[PDB]
């Protein structure tokens, strides 16, 4: 019943982790071409990229301490410790958001230089599942605070236990072999 | 007790950030020392992140929940190494020789 | 209203589309007419549309199939009559704009909306019988994938009436598929169709990979199941780990025409080769989803209609393993003239003929199985025989156009274009037709008319082969694909024989249209009454015809592989248990087609640059979901009252009839 | 039989009917007896035959099972060592042993026809090519527009034609002859018209009236404005003549889409 729900969520992330490992082949065939414009070198910011890492990696952590509150009964630390990962979710996508503007506003957006093409379509395709699971993170806190510490509230804890640490293990990817690489 | 895992997962993956980060933003005199530590280190976070975080078992559901990990691993692997096999050598080729 | 939508874009001084389009609003009027007359809109609704049983799904997946299967031949009659009048020297009708949109349209329809679904709601009908388990493990999940596939036909069936199809062919290779080659709405319309319904598709591929690992009976291991759901097994494994490939590669074309980014163009750095070597990482994939059924369709008519054990479980079981492995490091033989290395090539061309093998040993397996048996020809029985002889011959082709060499004279021509129709027909719409034919009592409650059964099938065998063997001679004498106008005289006199056989698959799809009517018209008179016409073998036959919405009062133990005929030979399956417990069943919704509405919405908004509506159209979609997670009244309990009261008049027509 | 791939003119078709001969040869010997087995096990073992011995409990034999692993096994193991020689053998962009020093053919492809550039004579043609028999025919193929495919279906194997790539195919004829050439991949409208005659001339002294005759022409190829004027989109080209050409022409249809 539960545990149907959260294999069956396992198979989708799998199914997922195929679907980022195409955008990882499109930008190891696509890194080099620039279109006469920059590269790697001269966009990455790597203090910035560590202020980005932090934030998701605070986050997992947050999520961790949820779910060992859910183990106990205490529905109000549920909602506390949901609380801080929705904030530092929120900071690494108006991070990305900054950072995504500030190329954009400067003539460096995907429509130049394919190589930013293939940055915007991995690095754009990872925050929009951070943002698919910020939404998820606030119906469930608004489930859980209406509803309680239910069997279905349960499961659904533990399948955004899943969702949101696999973003984490994606992010992992996405530093090293973009940015890491990128400005070496 | 559950703590401890969450928390050695998290001490571990604070060093495992930091120091390939450090390399590149020092220079380290070696970018073939740099290159093989940073995705030594990038396979090492996220195994910690599976066993850590995820909870990765090979008794989760009887036997599944890791093999199909372990499949999609080596079907990722087979995509990514062979599409860039392939691209390659599409691109060596088509070339002005 | 907005857009690009002009009313301009309606096809007006165009009478070949006009007409059909006539023909399907009076035709959809029509079938809407019947509906309000009969007063059977309140039964459509609460029990096919909202319905979360994978019986009533697998139906309808059916149905949507054998209609798109009218479509798909209807322009491959068009195709067939324009080459031989393009031949023998006359501009004919279909100018190339109309007949470009039609090979493309063909290969669309027929791959992901006949051949799709037909393998989907076969596996949907019989896979939760056969493990014994009472319905798919997530049944909600299972109508929202039938309405996504829905989503798919509404969108291309509109590109008739509204815009145009793609001109691209059906993988839709780029620049030709990009904003400054193809710059109107058709790419946008094969762009949303294959994204919306490639999302149904890949939760389909989820729900039976937990459904056969989580929800099978007790007893029943790996090796005690049935040989079918070992192919659905195996099936739903290449949907999971490649119908991500075709989401990702159709939103980076989806970016080049939108937004104007730089994956597969030309100048900026882009790379068009990329996406050919990303669209056969999904193609080749997709067409081991269609076969790996139909094997598994076969291997339990064959056991049943040679009244014997089907020889070598494990080495068939293993073979299909062997074959979802392999299909994933094969794909680059669709694209050996591009210009890859020697060492590259002649490394998938090797293991490209290695899944050749395991094919061979389901075929010899299932020879094996009626070596020593007392064959019964039913219809069924012949689908199997003829699907023997004509993929042995399709697959021997493509074995030769596995090898480089002799690839670099076949490639593109009507010899490759024959091969996949003698596979796909020889397999796939074989298979399709046989396990229809099969099922049909399980499905309904009674037999299918087996004299028109029959002619169906002489008429799709041969008919076929004088359709497609002379398009293997056509492929020597160098006929390429795709040829529209001014073909070559010397073309002609074998045109038009590949032209007459295509009249005789028209005549097999008018006796298959007869079967289903005598069969409606004579239903009372060949009624199944004991849930078991022929001798089955596996657990779906132990149920009544049609099974009792709950599949099974009690579910059954599991012993051995056979399970329903170890049964019957110990004297037991039709024992009555001495009390009942309720069942816990899930609750019909109204939400997935919801969800799909606004996104077909969403779909149509997109491709036309309607921004408004694709924000509400999407937002539609996010908030039905969103609103669904507040439901608390998912699943009911079925009462003993109503399960004595099914087993009952099941158990006296077992008595009444012999047993 | 007389019927352009089991009829060749060129070497590498002729080495390419060999190896389709001997593939379709070494698969018969397991597919003729599967559909033998087909039919004449259905005619032996019908439930209306009260002679054929009836085993319903017979579904495993350990050489039955043997025979159907090794025999697909060993037809594979021949045809794979096959596919391995010939790929390495065959391959396109390996020049072919002649001494006799190759005619280099530039090969564009446009919307919708075919133009061929003759570097080392001065001379383009549109939809038509001459070569001398019994030399190697160096072509160097590239598209200004969507992906095509250059096919001389008589001669051997195809090669497509991508935009700022440069593919390599090697052909010879070993007759002389008018030979008829065609797009392989799908590229637009006017794709059916994508046709070129390719003539083999008897000797080199045919060949050189065919170049003395092609630049006889007034029009020239002598700059890119006259390209792109030739690149305009256009249907069933005759074909056409150009007496001058610039003498790096074909990589400045490539560097317009690598720079
Ligand atoms: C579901 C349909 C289907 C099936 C079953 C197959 C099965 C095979 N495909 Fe056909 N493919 C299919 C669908 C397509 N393939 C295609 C294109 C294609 C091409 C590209 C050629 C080109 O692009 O120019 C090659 C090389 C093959 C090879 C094969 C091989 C070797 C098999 C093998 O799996 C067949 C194995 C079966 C055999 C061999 C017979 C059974 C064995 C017997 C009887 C005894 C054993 C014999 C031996 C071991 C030799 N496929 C295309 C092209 C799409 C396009 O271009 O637009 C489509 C749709
Ligand atoms: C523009 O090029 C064209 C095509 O390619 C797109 C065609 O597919 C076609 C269609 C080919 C045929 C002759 C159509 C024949 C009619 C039949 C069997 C179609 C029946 C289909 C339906 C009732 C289902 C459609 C329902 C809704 C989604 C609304 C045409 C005419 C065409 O001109
Ligand atoms: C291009 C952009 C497209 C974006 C489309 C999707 C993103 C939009 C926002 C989606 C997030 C909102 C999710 C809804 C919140 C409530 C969900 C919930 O509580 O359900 C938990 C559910 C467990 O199931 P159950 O407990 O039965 O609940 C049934 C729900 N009806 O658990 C579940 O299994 C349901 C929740 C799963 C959510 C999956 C996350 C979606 C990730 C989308 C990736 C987007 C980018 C893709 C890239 C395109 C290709 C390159
Ligand atoms: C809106 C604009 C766009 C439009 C696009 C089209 C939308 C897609 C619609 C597809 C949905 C599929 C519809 C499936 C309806 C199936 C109904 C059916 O089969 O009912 C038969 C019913 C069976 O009777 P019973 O005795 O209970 O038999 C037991 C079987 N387990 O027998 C009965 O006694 C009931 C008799 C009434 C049934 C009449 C309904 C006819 C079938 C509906 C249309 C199907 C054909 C067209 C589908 C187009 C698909 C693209
Ligand atoms: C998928 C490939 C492409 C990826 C990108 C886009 C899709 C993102 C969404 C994918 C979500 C997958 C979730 C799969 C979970 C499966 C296991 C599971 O937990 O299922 C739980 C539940 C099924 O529960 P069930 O028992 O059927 O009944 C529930 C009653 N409330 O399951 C559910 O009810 C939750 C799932 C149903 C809702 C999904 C429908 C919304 C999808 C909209 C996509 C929008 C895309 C638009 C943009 C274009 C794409 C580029
Ligand atoms: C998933 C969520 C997708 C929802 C997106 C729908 C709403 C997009 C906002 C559009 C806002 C706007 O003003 O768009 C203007 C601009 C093009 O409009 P304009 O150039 O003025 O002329 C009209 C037609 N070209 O618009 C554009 O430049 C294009 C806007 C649409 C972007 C396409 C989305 C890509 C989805 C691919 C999945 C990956
Ligand atoms: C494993 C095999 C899976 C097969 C999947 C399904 C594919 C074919 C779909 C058709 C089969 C469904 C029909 C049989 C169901 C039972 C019908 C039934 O119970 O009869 C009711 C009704 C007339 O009976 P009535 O007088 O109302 O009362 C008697 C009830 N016993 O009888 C009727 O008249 C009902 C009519 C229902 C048919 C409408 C469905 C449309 C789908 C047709 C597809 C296209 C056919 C080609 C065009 C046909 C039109 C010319
Ligand atoms: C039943 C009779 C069928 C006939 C007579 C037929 C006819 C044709 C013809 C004439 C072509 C184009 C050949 C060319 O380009 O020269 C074609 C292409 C194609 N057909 Fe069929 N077809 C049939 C069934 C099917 C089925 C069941 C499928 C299922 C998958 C299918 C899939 C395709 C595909 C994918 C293409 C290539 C699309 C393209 O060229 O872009 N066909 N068919
Ligand atoms: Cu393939």
């Amino acid at each position: 019943a539960g545990g149907t729900k959260i294999f069956g969520f396992w198979i989708y992330l799998m199914s997922d982790c195929i679907l980022f490992s195409i955008l990882f082949a499109t930008y190891a065939v696509l890194v080099n071409g620039t279109a006469g414009g920059p590269t790697g070198k001269d966009i990455f910011e790597l203090p910035f990229v560590l202020v980005e890492t932090f934030l998701l990696l605070f986050s997992s952590i947050t999520y961790g301490m949820a779910a060992i509150a859910m183990y106990k009964n205490n529905k109000s630390q549920v909602i506390s410790w949901l609380a801080l990962t929705w904030l530092f979710g929120a900071g690494f996508i108006g991070m990305e958001i900054y950072e995504f503007h500030h190329l954009i506003v400067n003539g460096m957006g995907p429509d130049r230089s394919g190589f930013l093409s293939a940055f915007f379509a991995l690095v754009g395709t990872h925050g929009l599942h951070v943002t698919s699971g910020l939404i998820w993170m606030a119906v469930l806190m608004v489930q859980i605070a209406r509803r309680g510490l239910t069997s279905t509230n349960r499961t659904r804890i533990m399948c955004l236990s899943l969702f949101w640490h696999f973003l984490d293990v994606v992010w992992i990817c996405v530093f090293t072999v973009v940015y890491l690489m990128g400005a070496m | 007790g559950s703590v401890k895992t969450y928390m050695t997962g998290f001490i571990l993956s604070i060093i495992l950030t930091v120091i390939p980060f450090w390399m590149v933003m020092t220079g380290a005199a070696s970018p073939a020392v740099i290159l093989g530590t940073i995705l030594a280190m990038a396979v090492v976070q996220v195994l910690v992140h599976l066993v850590c975080f995820l909870h990765m078992n090979t008794k989760s559901d009887e036997g599944w929940n890791m093999t199909a990990f372990v499949f999609t691993v080596l079907i990722i692997a087979i995509l990514v190494v062979g599409s860039i096999w392939i691209m390659w050598n599409l691109n060596y080729n088509m070339m002005m020789h | 209203m907005f857009g690009k939508l002009s009313l301009d874009a309606v096809p007006f001084h165009e009478p070949i589309v006009m007409v059909t389009i006539a023909g399907i609003i009076l035709g959809g009027l029509a079938l809407v007419g019947l509906i309000t007359y009969f007063g059977k809109w309140t039964y459509l609704w609460k029990e096919w549309l909202t319905s979360v049983d994978h019986k009533r799904l697998g139906i309808m997946y059916i149905i949507v199939a054998i209609v798109m299967l009218l479509r798909g031949f209807a322009d491959a009659i068009m195709m067939r009559s324009q080459q031989a009048l393009a031949s023998a020297g006359e501009a004919g009708f279909l100018p190339p704009h109309h007949y470009d949109q039609i090979f493309t349209a063909h290969g669309v329809i027929m791959i992901f909306f006949v051949a799709m679904p037909f393998v989907i709601g076969l596996m949907n009908l019989v896979v939760p019988l056969q493990i014994g388990a009472r319905d798919v493990a997530f049944p909600f999940l299972n109508n929202l994938s039938f309405w996504f596939t829905v989503v798919g036909v509404i969108l291309v069936n509109v590109s008739l009436g509204v815009g145009e199809f793609a001109q691209t062919g059906w993988l839709a290779y780029p620049p030709l598929s990009g904003i400054e080659y193809s710059p109107g709405v058709g790419v946008d319309y094969w762009i949303w169709s294959l994204q919306l319904s490639g999302i149904g598709t890949t939760l389909t591929g989820i729900n039976f990979f937990v459904t056969i690992l989580k929800m099978r009976a007790p007893g029943m291991t790996m090796f005690k199941m049935p040989v079918f759901t070992w192919a659905s097994l195996c099936a739903n494994v290449l949907i999971i780990a490649s119908f991500p490939i075709l989401t990702v590669t159709v939103a980076l074309l989806t970016l080049d025409r939108y937004l104007g980014t730089h994956f597969f163009t030309n100048d900026m750095g882009g790379n068009m080769m990329m996406y050919i070597n990303l669209i056969w990482a999904w193609g080749h994939p997709e067409v081991y989803i269609l076969i790996l059924p139909v094997f598994g369709v076969f291997s339990e008519i064959a056991a049943t209609f040679s009244r014997k054990r089907l020889f070598g479980y494990t080495s068939l079981v293993w073979a299909t393993v062997c074959i979802t492995v392999l299909s994933f490091i094969v794909w680059l033989h669709h694209f050996f003239t591009m210009g890859a290395g020697a060492n590259v090539n002649a490394f998938f061309g090797i293991t490209t003929m290695i899944i050749a093998i395991p094919t061979g040993v389901k075929i010899f397996n299932w020879l094996f199985t009626m070596y020593q048996g007392r064959i019964v020809f039913h219809s069924a029985m012949l689908w199997t025989i003829g699907f023997i002889v004509t993929f042995s011959v399709g697959g021997m082709t493509g074995v030769l156009l596995a090898v480089p060499g002799a690839d670099f004279v076949l490639h593109n021509s009507l010899f490759l274009i024959a091969h996949f129709h003698n596979v796909i027909i020889g397999g796939v719409v074989f298979g399709c037709f046989a396990g229809m034919t099969y099922w049909w009592p399980k499905a309904f409650g009674f037999k299918l008319n087996e004299t028109w059964g029959k002619r169906a099938f002489w008429f799709w065998i041969i008919g076929f082969f004088v359709a497609f063997m002379p398009l293997y001679a056509l492929g020597f004498m160098g006929m390429t694909r795709r040829l529209s106008q001014q073909i070559d005289p010397q073309f002609h006199t074998m045109l038009m024989i590949a032209a007459s056989g295509a009249v005789l698959i028209a005549l097999g799809i008018l006796c298959l249209v007869i079967q289903m009517y005598v069969s409606i018209r004579d239903r009372d008179q060949n009624r199944d009454l004991t849930g078991d016409p022929w001798g089955g073998r596996t657990l779906e036959w132990a149920t009544s015809s049609p099974p009792p919405f709950y599949n099974f009062a009690v579910v059954p133990h599991v012993h051995e592989r056979d399970a329903f005929w170890e049964m019957k030979e110990k004297g037991e399956a039709y024992k009555k248990p001495d009390h009942y417990e309720e069942i816990h069943m899930p609750k019909n919704s109204g939400a997935g087609i919801v969800i799909a509405a606004f996104s077909t919405i969403f779909g149509f908004a997109m491709i036309w640059h309607i921004w408004w509506l694709a924000i509400v159209g999407f937002a539609g979609m996010i908030i039905t979901w969103i609103v669904k997670s507040f439901d608390e009244d998912v699943d009911y309990y079925v009462p003993v009252a109503e399960i004595e009261k099914l087993e009952n008049q099941h158990f006296d027509e077992i008595t009444k009839a012999g047993l | 039989c007389n019927s352009a791939l089991l009829d060749p003119k060129g070497q590498i078709g002729l080495e390419q009917r060999s190896l389709i001969l001997t593939a379709f040869g070494l698969m018969l010997i397991v597919v003729i007896p599967a559909i033998l087995m087909a039919v004449g096990f259905a005619w032996k073992y019908r439930a209306s035959n009260k002679d054929a011995k009836y085993s319903p409990n017979w579904s495993h034999s350990n050489k039955v099972e043997a025979v159907v692993w090794t025999v697909p096994i060993l037809i594979i193991i021949f045809l794979a060592v096959l596919t391995w020689k010939t790929t390495h053998a065959l391959e396109p962009s390996k020049p072919l042993a002649h001494d006799e020093k190759p005619i280099t053919i530039e090969v564009v492809s446009m919307d919708w026809k075919w133009f061929f550039i003759y570097p080392e004579q001065g001379i383009a043609t549109v939809n038509e090519i001459a070569f001398p028999a019994n030399t190697p025919v160096y072509f160097k193929v590239t598209s200004n527009s969507v992906m095509n495919s250059f096919f001389i279906p008589r001669l051997g194997s195809q090669i497509y034609a991508m935009a700022g790539m440069q593919t390599r195919l090697h052909l010879i004829a070993n007759e002389p002859g008018t030979y008829d050439g065609i797009s392989a991949s799908y590229s637009g409208p006017g794709f059916s018209g994508m046709k070129f005659k390719a003539i083999a001339t008897p000797d080199r002294a045919a060949f050189d009236q065919w170049v003395a005759k092609a630049k006889q022409s007034p029009n020239t190829m002598s700059d890119m404005a006259a390209f792109e004027k030739l690149a305009a989109p256009s249907e069933y080209n005759q074909v056409e003549y150009f007496s001058n050409v610039k003498p790096d022409l074909f990589a400045d249809v490539i560097n317009k889409f690598m720079a």
